[PDB]
């Protein structure tokens, strides 16, 4: 019997239980993405409570994109404007008018606050 | 200078007046597909003729008073026969009530008429509603879901995969103290939800209040400690109107974003009701279809399921039961992906292969949230994302307090499940074929996940389908 | 030194936790029979046990939660199954319910739990509900009826005789002018009662309010030129609580004696609400069953209406529809007696060629009215009054607004037939063989009967019987 | 892997996007008939298609917050325009709105959008509302008249002949006790109703619940001379909700038949609470249309009487005044026979 | 008479409305609009700034940017009725935000023949 452990065991909602994404895992979802017409857009903040329901919008949604480079390029440059920012690649369906999928590509280095994959449990 | 047409006393057939098959439907009339069978010697349109009048105008012998109305205006209309392949005595009758015979925003009324007396009647040995035409004139008329599944993302702020949940065990028994405990448990391993039982009420063993009280609590230590927005669906559903209110009120006080109705042992219009109190003060509704299956079990006699959620849709629902095909209750494949599409999308054509007898426009009614519950576990998983993508709850009680190592890594081996499915769905691969690889990778990496992998591996729930289109 | 009973995770079989054949039920267990259909290689015992384990405590694996709390008090337990007399595959399942599991004078609450989600079971092929015990301690702990049979009788000085009632029609389409004209038109030939049609709500041919002010004169008008007491069931059944509420008020502000209610398409959390609301304010409640056949019609699956009506009476209800036996709507003579009992009486035993599958105490809760309703005429009233004896409703809503002079001449011929037929049976006359004789004798005397003789003479409603013991 | 429509600032003219002459409308679609006078250098599909755009989802400059959304699912749509026979500067455009863009039941939100901002636009020169197509899908969320005129005749019963009223005078000064003296000898005489004016409500002459008291006495009193059902409108139109209310429970107090409101200058929001108060309460509901002429009077420029008439019965009301054609006011034969029939009957065909 | 006032209105002390510029309007307008409301107004640019080409909050600052410039100007003795493009100029060259605006909307103005005239 393991036991899950409450202490720094902060989640971060889609994808926070699975191993970190690989660049390739990432790409992936982007293709995903792309490959349903869907709206890309970045968001990012200082500080990641469940309570709060709003980011910053890195720029604007990504209207027209069907070029998984260039939402790959957007990251790299929303994560060097904020290197030490939470940082969520988020994407939009119009019809439903609706968020469709989401998950963090970047954490603060500074956090503490959650566990390696290994250490969740004791 | 001769008498038009005046009262003649007595009885004659009901076809003389309520089967007209040259009939055009109008766009406002509400149609019902009714699987009929006769009774030896009853025509099937004499049949079709009897529950089209006594659900709408007519009684069993001549009237005067239709001379001081318009029955050409009102009367309900068997417009259309069809033999039932592989029956020698099935028909659907399809019978169309003119949009004046409704009560506005009454699913209460309309049942009333359209399924109110015909089941009884002598004349017939079965009859089935399979399907229900709601116009938009008509679904105009109703406040319908208070959010809908676009608004409840947003306001649990969750997006890009299901819904987890769980249903606290024993059924029955436990304590207000232990009922939070559990909850907790539950939630801080990676469910979002938890929920009362359906028959979790208030009982000498737990008093709601204290229950609501202790739920709070752990609803607020879970969400806290994992950083993820938590609920747990407290039971409303009450012996009186005003004993659901106060519950429903109660919950509202402590903030606690979701609450739950038994719509069918309630009633439509406790239902009704609430989904308008729950529009009025941002609550969502989760709707538990407790006594459907006494309905719609059976082929031959009772009310389809679809019909049975459109009525939800219509009196007010952000979630329903849909059944899960693959647990321990029935649900066929088809006849499921059907009624999922009838709840959640806003326009759906005519299918008679997945159970669809009209096209349906829900004109911009909002969305049910179908919720998958049943009997299901991790080797489940795969399948349960193939078959309802991510607009669906998925909801894992046995499947949660039966790990054995307790309630979190319980609910972690779900979440990891949930999460490596989306994600190999994601990457273009097909849960389908390869849903069980997906499922022995994820084992091998968590120690959470095998633990459920290997109680779990042999159990599945196959049986032959009572309900078949 | 060594451990216990412990936590052991996985599936196990139901019948080792929930089939107890050597229990001895308490007197304040709740008992269930279910007829049951289980599927092939499905033990009865097994299928017996998984309705007593998941419309009680248990899920469909083991879970650790139990060892909190003591399983041996709350679970419900199948104690007896016997093999159903002509059937290879069915049997009936007795299933005991400790009290604790359900919530005070709630329904709702035992409907949920008894018939919730076992009815759905892939294990079984159908399910039906066919009686149910309510030990006098659950009893106790519902108002019941607002007034009952001996109550009413006082409140409307009513005695010795059957009550004569009669539905409105056409069904839908009059205006409320001309619904307040009908009824005034037949109280004062004789009926005691008018009434809505169970889908007369509110509709944009005729509002409600319009209705009942209409009705209201109607009443009064009828009551002063006949100087017998007069009453019309107006319609509080709604969308909503709150509109149902709002129509009761109304009808107490009229100082009109009663009102109706359909309890199953309004549903018991409503229907007690308007009950205890009746109670409170002294209205007469009827009660219409519209929707019962969806759910009592098939021998094999569902709800047997005895248990509907052992239900309406403990969420209340001064009268009940009951079937007529003789009339358009199905009801064998033996069952429909058995349920009768089981709606008027305060204790009836045990008594299976009645489908009486327990026996019943009531422990003083008030007495159920029967209303006899749907395609009778005069000819079918000794019939009746055999039947059902002084103690019921007879309502006449074709068989008044279908005579050819009218509905007062109508009225007339229904009030002489009830009488006719009441002083036979008083003077010593066998109305199963003498029926005949004593209408041909009034038919002769009274033209208004006559009349109503001829046009009805040759109609008979006799068909193949669905709901057989 | 080329861009497909993305965001681009800056103004665009309104016709590539809200003039849309092939569309088909939709039942549920509310329709307008404008009567557009464009300014010089303005064409007509631009001024059709600014009215379209800045009635329903439009603005002057281009927003990225489109994308968000479907502009497709809910623009306003500019489908049709026609000249208009006699005038070298008139247009009649039609706009088609989706049900969508309307609350449920207002009559307030459907004017907000289709007359809100669009008449003070600077590049037209005049616009004139002509007719509305309200579609059964929207006018079934709508209460409505509390009774109609077959319940009204039910409720009064009145039949076989015209209903007979008459407005108290002189419209201002005259105390309580004189006001029901006045009305008593009216309905005496043969008159189904009196009525307060339109602007009496409550003022320091003549106090409302003074009034409302010797009122009902002047009723009770003629309906018991003559034999025949008698009533007063009792003006409810108040500077509140709240005093409004308080007029309308009085009368119903005093099982007066009926009361009277002045729907444009107390407001759609006012109407429609007591219109539904009046349903609740089976009290007859009088709508005099004070105000009206100075909206519907002009050819070129306004609002149509037949649309200001559609929206009071769907608002709600029993009566609403009419026009007489013959007497002081203004009313045109022909165009009053066909309000009068979009007032009073269930269908009425284009003409 | 030369305003449309017909008549003097005293007000006794009922206290007074702010007046809500709205409607087709952008940076460049901001002189006019401060020149013809003075401070108190509210001045409103929803298309003026959700049509900003870097989203709302560039679109926001450009619109905060254009107001306060004026202002200042105002208070140091300026006359925006003649200078009012130099303050608007003078300030896009300083703010990257309020460039972007006054770029995207230089050409455009309203100016038709008057409906309402005294
Ligand atoms: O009482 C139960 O069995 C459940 O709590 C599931 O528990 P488990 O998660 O332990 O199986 C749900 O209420 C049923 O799934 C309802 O059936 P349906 O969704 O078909 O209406
Ligand atoms: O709607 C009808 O058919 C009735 O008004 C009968 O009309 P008639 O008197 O003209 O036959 C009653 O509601 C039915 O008897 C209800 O059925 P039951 O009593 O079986 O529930
Ligand atoms: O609906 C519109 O057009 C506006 O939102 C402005 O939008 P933009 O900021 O995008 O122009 C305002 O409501 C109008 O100013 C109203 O006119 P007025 O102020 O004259 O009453
Ligand atoms: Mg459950
Ligand atoms: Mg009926
Ligand atoms: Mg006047």
């Amino acid at each position: 019997m393991m036991v899950w452990t409450p202490v720094n065991n902060k989640m971060f909602e889609t994808f926070s239980y699975l191993p970190p994404l690989t660049d390739e895992q990432i790409a992936a979802q982007v293709d995903y993405i792309v490959a349903n017409g869907w709206i890309p857009c970045l968001e990012f903040a200082e500080h990641s409570n469940p309570e709060e329901f709003y980011w910053t919008m890195w720029k604007l949604p990504m209207f027209g994109c069907r070029d998984p480079m260039q939402v790959l390029r957007e990251i790299v440059a929303c994560t060097k404007a904020f290197p030490d920012a939470y940082v969520r690649l988020v994407a939009f369906d119009n019809q439903k008018q609706v968020q469709i999928m989401g998950f963090l590509v970047q954490r603060p280095k500074t956090a503490r606050d959650f566990q390696p994959a290994n250490k969740r449990s004791v | 200078t001769k008498a038009g047409a005046g009262f003649k006393a007595g009885v004659k057939d009901y076809r003389l007046t309520y089967y007209t098959p040259d009939y055009v439907v109008r766009d406002t009339d509400i149609l019902a597909a009714f699987r009929m069978t006769p009774q030896p010697g009853v025509p099937p349109e004499e049949c079709g003729a009897a529950v089209a009048a006594e659900s709408s105008t007519g009684t069993w012998t001549t009237v005067w008073t239709d001379g001081l109305t318009s029955l050409d205006r009102y009367k309900g209309r068997c417009y259309d026969i069809e033999p039932v392949p592989g029956e020698d005595n099935q028909y659907i009758a399809y019978v169309a009530y003119p949009i004046d015979l409704f009560e506005e925003g009454s699913v209460t009324n309309m049942f009333t008429s359209i399924v109110g007396n015909v089941f009884g009647f002598k004349a017939l040995r079965a009859l089935r509603l399979e399907d229900l035409r709601i116009p938009p004139a008509y679904v105009k008329t109703f406040v319908g879901p208070p959010h809908g599944i676009q608004v409840e993302r947003d306001k649990l702020n969750k997006y890009g995969r299901g819904l987890l949940g769980c249903t606290i065990k024993p059924k029955l028994g436990l304590s207000a103290k232990n009922y939070g405990r559990a909850v907790y448990e539950c939630l801080r391993g990676g469910l979002d939800f938890t929920k009362d039982d359906e028959n979790v009420n208030s009982q000498p063993f737990m008093r709601w209040r204290d229950r609501f009280l202790f739920v709070a609590e752990a609803i607020y230590k879970a969400q806290a400690e994992t950083g993820e927005v938590k609920g747990h669906y407290l039971n409303a559903t009450a012996g009186t109107c005003e004993e659901m209110m106060k519950r429903a009120v109660c919950a509202k006080e402590l903030g606690v974003p979701i609450i739950m109705h038994d719509y069918l042992t309630g009633g439509f219009t406790a239902n009704t009701s609430l989904a308008i109190y729950c529009r009025d003060n941002g609550l969502l509704l989760h709707i538990h279809r407790a006594m459907h299956a006494v309905i719609d079990r059976q082929r031959n006699h009772g009310i389809h399921f679809r019909v049975l959620a459109k009525a939800l849709r219509m009196s007010g629902g952000d979630h329903l039961h849909s059944g899960t095909v693959v647990g321990k209750l029935e649900g066929e494949r088809e006849v499921t992906l059907g009624f999922v599409d009838l709840m959640r999308d806003d326009y759906v054509e005519k299918d008679r292969s997945r159970g669809i007898y009209f096209t349906q426009d829900w004109c911009s009614m909002p969305g049910v949230m179908p919720v998958a519950s049943g009997g299901i576990h991790v080797w489940h998983m795969p399948a349960l994302v193939e078959i309802f993508g991510d607009d669906a709850c998925l909801q894992f009680g046995g499947g949660t307090l039966g790990h054995p190592w307790g309630n979190a890594p319980g609910a972690a081996a779900n979440r990891v499940a949930l999460e490596a499915c989306t994600q190999a769905r994601n990457e273009g691969r097909d849960l389908a074929r390869e849903g069980g690889d997906v499922i022995r990778s994820a084992c091998k990496w968590s120690p959470e996940l095998a633990a459920a992998c290997e109680v779990w591996k042999e159990i599945k729930f196959e049986f032959d389908t009572i309900d078949k289109l």
